[PDB]
RNA sequence: GAAUCUGGUCAAACUUGGUCAUUUAGAGGAACUAAAAGUCGUAACAAGGUUUCCGUAGGUGAACCUGCGGAAGGAUCAUUA
RNA sequence: GGAUAGUGGCCUACCAUGGUUUCAACGGGUAACGGGGAAUAAGGGUUCGAUUCCGGAGAGGGAGCCUGAGAAACGGCUACCACAUCCAAGGAAGGCAGCAGGCGCGCAAAUUACCCAAUCCUAAUUCAGGGAGGUAGUGACAAUAAAUAACGAUACAGGGCCCAUUCGGGUCUUGUAAUUGGAAUGAGUACAAUGUAAAUACCUUAACGAGGAACAACUGGAGGGCAAGUCUGGUGCCAGCAGCCGCGGUAAUUCCAGCUCCAGUAGCGUAUAUUAAAGUUGUUGCAGUUAAAAAGCUCGUAGUUGAACUUUGGGUCUGGUUGUCCGGUCGGUUUUUCAACCGGAUCUUUCCUUCUGGCUAACCUGUACUCCUUGUGGGUGCAGGCGAACCAGGACUUUUACUUUGAAAAAAUUAGAGUGUUCAAAGCAGGCGAAAGCUCGAAUAUAUUAGCAUGGAAUAAUGGAAUAGGACGUUUGGUUCUAUUUUGUUGGUUUCUAGGACCAUCGUAAUGAUUAAUAGGGACGGUCGGGGGCAUCAGUAUUCAAUUGUCAGAGGUGAAAUUCUUGGAUUUAUUGAAGACUAACUACUGCGAAAGCAUUUGCCAAGGACGUUUUCAUUAAUCAAGAACGAAAGUUAGGGGAUCGAAGAUGAUCAGAUACCGUCGUAGUCUUAACCAUAAACUAUGCCGACUAGGGAUCGGGUGGUGUUUUUCUUAUGACCCACUCGGCACCUUACGAGAAAUCAAAGUCUUUGGGUUCUGGGGGGAGUAUGGUCGCAAGGCUGAAACUUAAAGGAAUUG
């Protein structure tokens, strides 16, 4: 089966961005996807993206910016206990300096810097660097 | 990529953009609903019905014109059968292989398939039991399945 | 690829049962879990063993090199088992003599043969309460006969 | 209010068996490993001088051989009409 | 019921048949007391915890009990076993896993010392006692701190150099000499006083106490790994070292000795564990085409995993919190010009759980209208009444996971703040006066497993109205209540009534089902196939036999032989039987879960793809248990046996050869009824899932071409061309991607490490063995060891 759509989508992104396609298509297209992408937009790893409504399921067209390096997804959505964020981001992203860890939470879908300001953690989805 | 075989098809119906009606194809919701419940008393199944509605008459989907699907129409008039449509068509086939094996003791690749169809039924039954269509503590098989058919 | 192992947020058991039952091909873990040290390994899973020199043997070594190695068959005290201990340094089985209490050591290799001495897994240390190196170098002297 | 004493009860232990576990003599057998290096061949590696293999039967003095099927890790990615 | 202090299958009676289990019950093991903790030490972890604290047990075993608040006590007793003491043989006394000591065991561990002064504890208790506890001894368990000379001068050499016609003074600074010289120092002793229970030792010193002979550093190493001997004598494949590599045959840089030298240094080695290194156990984080490793295949329960969809956005104010704008100030502080950031209240088709009442704080007020700058600056003030300003009781909560801060997670440990133990290791001390009294401390953090608390509502699950028995209420009837409050107080009966609950009927509302996943199933359609079962047909073949014909050989040969008939074998032709196979086509073709499947038609059901404005609506993927099939061989049991043909005979060859070849040829082969259940069952590539690159083809579906030809005039099928498309089977080039490479468009999207799942592997062997299951008629399978052994076994490629 097609399991984690988010992953299965971000995989296409990661393939697209690897070759230098200026865009990608993403079949299934969720809230999470869009709130994940929305996050990439707010930092700037991603251009426009255009959610098609198949009178049906979803479908997205992303515009890549040549800025994504990796559009990570961590797989069993591990629960994170606020301090353990530091151990995830340390182990996933290059450097204390720059990068983001896209985590769903009580607050919605933040990145790990926004989630530290708020003082609210939860599950992880993926990351970007 | 198929349940049982290793053949990975997308033989499929597409479904058009419009949840709304294709206006010009006329008739009525009630007229089509009365059209359907004739065929429900003639014995034809939702899947057969909707072909007949589509092929000859101007229906695209009952979903479209009536609002309700078809089984949901038939249920509303008390004409949906005890054993569901899809399951019944497998329970038929099961019998039509259990019958062929009783005659042909030595025939392996039919025994193989019979083990599939049986399993396919117990997939579907176990689904239906959990829905609460068929009552539970009720197994749909082989000896009594011939009686469940006819 | 999914990479073999399961990845569910609720897997755990199919990890933790798998890693119990693969470990078993890790030879470190197997000896620890099955007490080969205790049930076998002449020394009782122990640093050392006092054991009486039953005879001074000369053991003709494996190939490349060629030398008769000057060893001692021992009878380990506690277990009553018999082993064969090497005697390090020029002669020094001369210093060992016959029917002495001899404290043994592992050779180094966690069982197994040290180098070319085929079927000898032990070094003599103390002969009747001294130390071969103390005899060999003659910083200490033997307690008479 | 003592010894004494009638039932109970808890139940050590013994007796004489039965039973699991761990130890441990054991005539004999049958192995497997190290080897100084000896016999007998020389199986495999070269198309290794019957191409190797595998499965599986039979046979032998040993490697081994021979059926059958399979595989090339083949001694061939090749014959067109 | 009995017992117990008490709850209880704790015990007893009678009754019922439960209870646990693959989310590992039960059993076994443990060289297992649990926890605190310990070591290791990026993160994640692993291993250890007998041992200073907290629990629990035990006092040689196993029982039983007295007293007592508290004992199933053992520095109490009774007994039996096991062990042993003392005897005048009648009988007595025992229990160090308290302390000390000894044996024994063992690689392995202290003195039958001095004390209650501390610490605490106990009693009839200031007063007694305490191997609890302290004090030493022994003590290289650990750990902390650091002497093994320092400064001269003269005497011989290195370095700066005023200048270098050659020097050299050496004016300035460093190193070497059994020179020599002045100046300390505790290592030790010892009056004393400290210290102390008394002492020691420590800190402190009266008095002595250094001159190379003393008041002395060892350990290991000195080819590489890995820091450092091609020094001098031996040694001579020995003796030896050597973790590993390896060294040793007369110049061995590895053995053994002297001098050098290295490393560490009052320590360092060795052995076994163990952690790291080990991403060589992998959750993070490994491998599986070939190196070890994908079950032969499919099904399949548990497990684990599982498409998308429901409240988004905009405004309006209002609290902070640091950068700014000057220091407005006596290096610090308070606003504004500004900021981002985090909230809060709301309003947006919007409720945040709702009421029965308490407190309605407040003015939405306006009852008299004014203390009063010409005023909507300002408040004595109470009938209607905004309730969030709190309670105190209902009503009933979709439930979880998840995450928050909180409460708790004994102390020591762990991290860590404060502090002159002389430094530290530590410790909980300390600090400042008139030095007549005063005075800071003894933190904080962690520990995330479970429970409890509260916020949050993404994520994930779960749930609700589709027979609506649904939701509400001005319903209007009812039905069953329940029942307190007054009728003087009790027992009623029925009310008024206010609260349940339950069928009616009248209305209200937008009345109530999300998709219809390039998920899946199922229906339909035309097809497709060497798919399967059962049934027939062929070719034609080989064989024997028949009848037929023709008179010397025909077979065989691997080069060469043997071997057979002639009373025509063979050869030629007609048949017959039998049981086989089922060519040529036949391909980088088809189908099948694989195994496997090609002559024919027929039947039997099944099936993929396809198409589909069909239908259900989460049924799905993978899967330990279990199953279904499963080449050949083998096996029982049948039929047949042509040829080949495991066995055998037998003819040559070779030193020989029961081996090829040669000739024959049972078992089989073939089949039918049973089993077996493995193969290089190999694409040596698990399944699903997505996405990345073109080329051209290739085929099975499907579209479009005034295309071409067929030609029976337009044709219409068919058959191509060309372009693109769903499905299948494989190549070419670059790889910028992978990969150890071979290679691979998957073996890519992996140290820029995470889509889901199942399985397997952890040097080689020993070994697919031993054993035990379990399965088999058996063969054998499945399952599956270690001891022991060994430094390589491999893989891929390079040159030879
Ligand atoms: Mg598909
Ligand atoms: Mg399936
Ligand atoms: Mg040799
Ligand atoms: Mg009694
Ligand atoms: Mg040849
Ligand atoms: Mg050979
Ligand atoms: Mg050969
Ligand atoms: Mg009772
Ligand atoms: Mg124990
Ligand atoms: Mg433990
Ligand atoms: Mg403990
Ligand atoms: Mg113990
Ligand atoms: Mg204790
Ligand atoms: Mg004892
Ligand atoms: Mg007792
Ligand atoms: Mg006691
Ligand atoms: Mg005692
Ligand atoms: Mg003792
Ligand atoms: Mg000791
Ligand atoms: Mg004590
Ligand atoms: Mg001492
Ligand atoms: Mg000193
Ligand atoms: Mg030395
Ligand atoms: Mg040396
Ligand atoms: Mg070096
Ligand atoms: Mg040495
Ligand atoms: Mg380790
Ligand atoms: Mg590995
Ligand atoms: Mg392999
Ligand atoms: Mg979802
Ligand atoms: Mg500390
Ligand atoms: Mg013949
Ligand atoms: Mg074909
Ligand atoms: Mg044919
Ligand atoms: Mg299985
Ligand atoms: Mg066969
Ligand atoms: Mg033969
Ligand atoms: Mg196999
Ligand atoms: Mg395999
Ligand atoms: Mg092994």
């Amino acid at each position: 089966t097609r399991t984690s759509v988010l992953a299965d989508a971000l995989n296409a992104i990661n393939n697209a961005e690897k070759t230098g396609k200026r865009q990608v298509l993403i079949r299934p297209s969720s809230k999470v996807i869009i709130k994940f992408l929305q996050v990439m937009q707010k930092h700037g790893y991603i251009g426009e993206f255009e959610y098609i409504d198949d009178h049906r399921s979803g479908k997205i067209v992303v515009q890549l910016n040549g800025r994504l390096n990796k559009c990570g997804v961590i797989s069993p959505r591990f629960n994170v206990k606020i301090a353990d964020v530091e151990k995830w981001t340390a182990n996933l992203l290059p450097a204390r300096q720059f990068g983001y860890v896209i985590l769903t939470t009580s607050a919605g879908i933040m990145d790990h810097e926004e989630a530290h300001r708020k003082h609210v953690s939860g599950k992880i989805l993926g990351f970007v660097y | 990529g198929r349940m049982h075989s290793k053949g990975k098809g997308m033989s499929s119906s597409a479904i058009p953009y419009s949840r709304n009606a294709p206006a010009w194809f006329k008739g009525s919701s009630d007229g089509v609903v009365e059209q359907i419940i004739k065929y429900a008393r003639k014995g034809l199944t939702p899947s057969q019905i909707g072909v007949l509605l589509r092929d000859a008459h101007g229906v695209t989907q009952a979903k479209v014109i009536t609002g309700n699907k078809i089984l949901r129409i038939l249920k509303s008039n008390g004409l949906a059968p005890e054993i569901p449509e899809d399951l019944y068509f497998l329970i038929k086939k099961a019998v039509s292989v259990r019958k062929h094996l009783e005659r042909n003791r030595k025939d392996k690749d039919a025994k193989f398939r019979l083990i599939l169809i049986e399993s396919r039924i117990h997939r579907l039954a176990r689904y239906y039991r959990t829905v609460s269509v068929l009552p539970p503590n009720w197994k749909y098989e082989s000896a009594t399945a011939s009686a469940l058919v006819n | 690829m999914g990479k073999g192992k399961p990845r569910g947020l609720n897997s755990a058991r199919k990890l933790r049962v798998h890693r119990r039952n693969n470990r078993w091909a890790e030879t470190t873990y197997k000896k620890r879990l099955l007490g080969t040290a205790f049930k076998s390994s002449p020394f009782g899973g122990s640093s050392h063993a006092k054991g009486i020199v039953l005879e001074k043997i000369g053991i003709e070594s494996k190939q490349p090199n060629s030398a008769i190695r000057k060893c001692v068959r021992v009878q380990l005290i506690k277990n009553g088992k018999k082993v064969t201990a090497f005697v390090p340094n020029d002669g020094c089985l001369n210093f060992v003599d016959e029917n002495d209490e001899v404290l043994l050591a592992g050779f180094g290799r966690k069982g197994k043969a040290k180098g070319d001495i085929p079927g000898v897994r032990f070094k003599v240390v103390k002969v009747s309460g001294v130390s071969l190196l103390a005899l060999w170098k003659e910083k200490k002297e033997k307690p008479r006969s």
